[PDB]
C-alpha cells in the first residue's frame, strides 16, 4: 500500500494472509485474500497459477504482521484450491483473476469469528457502488514502487471508484480495461495498492453493508498519475463463487 | 508476467 496508514487486523478482520512453503522448508508471503464465509477465502488466480498445488499453501486469519505471529491469529491448510478456468495473463492485464481457497485447520475447523476475524459480505449480482464512491484497500504490499522489502505491519488506505468511461481513456488504460474489472485510485494519485497487495480486498459500503467489491489485480507502477488500480469485479462472479461455495 | 502485475513473484 502506497501512502495510507498502518492498521491492525481488527479494522480489517476479513483479511487473509496467504503464504507458500518451499522445498527448503522456507515460507514466504504470496498474496492477500478475503474471508467471505467461515470455510472460504477469495483471492486472485495469478497468485497460485505458477504452483497450483494446495498442499504448499498456508492461510492465516487474524494476522496483523507479515513475518511474526499476532495474538488471536489462526492458521489454516487449503482443502481445495480453485482457480478460474478462463484466467489469462495478457501483456498488461489479467483476466478472470479470481480464486477460491477452502480452508481447514489441522483439527478440521473452519474460521471462527473473533475480535480479529470476521467474514465480509458479497455484493448482489452485478450491483456496484457509483463512480466516486470511497472504498478501502488493505495489504502487506510495498509502501513504495521502488522498495525491495515489504512492510511488517498491515496497511490500509482509501481510494475512489473510477467510471468505466474514464478508465478506458487511452491515457489511462485504453482497451485493456474490461467490464469485468473496476478501476480505483486517489483523485490526486497519492495513495494506491502496490506489489504484494494482490489478491486482497477492495471494500465499499453498498447499502448498509461493508461489501467485497474488488480483488486487487493489476496496475501500472503504484500511485502513478493516470494509472489507476485495477480490480476483479466481484459482482460479476457470483454464480462462479456460489457454484463452489456449495459443496 | 504481465507488465502491470502486482504479484510478489513477478
Ligand atoms: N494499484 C496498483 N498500482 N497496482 C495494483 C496491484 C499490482 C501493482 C499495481
Amino acid at each position: 500500500i502506497i501512502g495510507g496508514e498502518f492498521t491492525t487486523i481488527e479494522n480489517q478482520p476479513w483479511f487473509a494472509a496467504i503464504y507458500r512453503r518451499h522445498r527448503g522448508g522456507s515460507v514466504t508471503y504470496v498474496c492477500g485474500g478475503s474471508l467471505i464465509s467461515p470455510c472460504w477465502v477469495i483471492s486472485a488466480t495469478h497468485c497460485f497459477i505458477d504452483y497450483p498445488k494446495k498442499e504448499d499453501y498456508i492461510v492465516y486469519l487474524g494476522r496483523s504482521r507479515l513475518n511474526s505471529n499476532t495474538q488471536g491469529e489462526m492458521k489454516f491448510e487449503v482443502e481445495n484450491l480453485i482457480l478460474h478456468k478462463d484466467y489469462s495473463a495478457d501483456t498488461l492485464a489479467y483476466h478472470n483473476d479470481i480464486a477460491l481457497l477452502k480452508i481447514r485447520s489441522k483439527e478440521g475447523r473452519c474460521a471462527q469469528p473473533s475480535r480479529t476475524i470476521q467474514t465480509i459480505a458479497l455484493p448482489s449480482m452485478y450491483n456496484d457502488p457509483q463512480f466516486g464512491t470511497s472504498c478501502e484497500i488493505t495489504g502487506f504490499g510495498k509502501e513504495q514502487s521502488t522498495d525491495y522489502l515489504y512492510p511488517e505491519q498491515l496497511k490500509m488506505t482509501v481510494v475512489k471508484l473510477i467510471s468505466h468511461r474514464e478508465c478506458q481513456q487511452p491515457h489511462y488504460y485504453g482497451s485493456e480495461v474490461t467490464t469485468k474489472m473496476l478501476c480505483a485510485a486517489d483523485p490526486q494519485w497519492k495513495t494506491d495498492s502496490c506489489q504484494g497487495d494482490s489478491g486482497g480486498p477492495l471494500v465499499c459500503s453498498l447499502q448498509g453493508r461493508m461489501t467485497l467489491t474488488g480483488i486487487v489485480s493489476w496496475g501500472r507502477g503504484c500511485a502513478l498519475k493516470d494509472k489507476p488500480g485495477v480490480y476483479t469485479r466481484v459482482s460479476h462472479f457470483l454464480p462462479w463463487i456460489r457454484s463452489h461455495t456449495k459443496e | 508476467c504481465p507488465a502491470y502485475s502486482a504479484y510478489i513473484g513477478c
